[PDB]
């Protein structure tokens, strides 16, 4: 993917990290 | 599923109304408990991770021209590894923040387009996992 989409990639990777932590927060 | 497109529409409308906008300004076992859990899960996620939603339109250089690619890049990465209920909530909030900000920056055209991308993604890549996991009732139970 071109550089113009790498930011969206890093953002997605960070998003995954925050939601995995969120996931781990469930009952 | 139409219930899935209904989940997307419900959630986005909620997020939009939440900022003064109305979903109708851009578009032509129970689900009530599901819509509610998602709404809450979304608010909590957006609250605990405010940073990831600050200036999304800026964080991604979003335009009606690059919107789809950006959307798909974020989402394919988000689920690159697989699926969790957590990522699914993240998926919803992301699309929601995306719409709210598109409207804020005179790109209201993206709203319905985003909904379509979400529903399509929900139905094609998430639905199998959802069902395999017991359906949305499982989320309602596992969340709050």
């Amino acid at each position: 993917a071109p550089p113009n989409l790498w930011a969206a990639q890093r953002y997605g990777r960070e998003l995954r990290r925050m939601s995995d932590e969120f996931e781990g927060s469930f009952k | 599923s139409q219930s899935n497109r209904e989940l997307v529409v419900d959630f986005l409308s909620y997020k939009l109304s939440q900022k003064g906008y109305s979903w109708s300004q851009f578009s032509d076992i129970p689900m009530a408990a599901v819509k509610q859990a998602l709404r809450e899960a979304g608010d909590e996620f957006e609250l605990r991770y405010r940073r990831a939603f600050s200036d999304l339109t800026s964080q991604l250089h979003i335009t009606p021209g690059t919107a789809y690619q950006s959307f798909e890049q974020v989402v394919n990465e988000l689920f690159r590894d697989g699926v969790n209920w957590g990522r699914i909530v993240a998926f919803f909030s992301f699309g929601g923040a995306l719409c709210v900000e598109s409207v804020d920056k005179e790109m209201q055209v993206l709203v319905s387009r985003i909904a379509s991308w979400m529903a399509t993604y929900l139905n094609d890549h998430l639905e199998p996992w959802i069902q395999e996991n017991g359906g949305w009732d499982t989320f309602v139970d596992l969340y709050g």
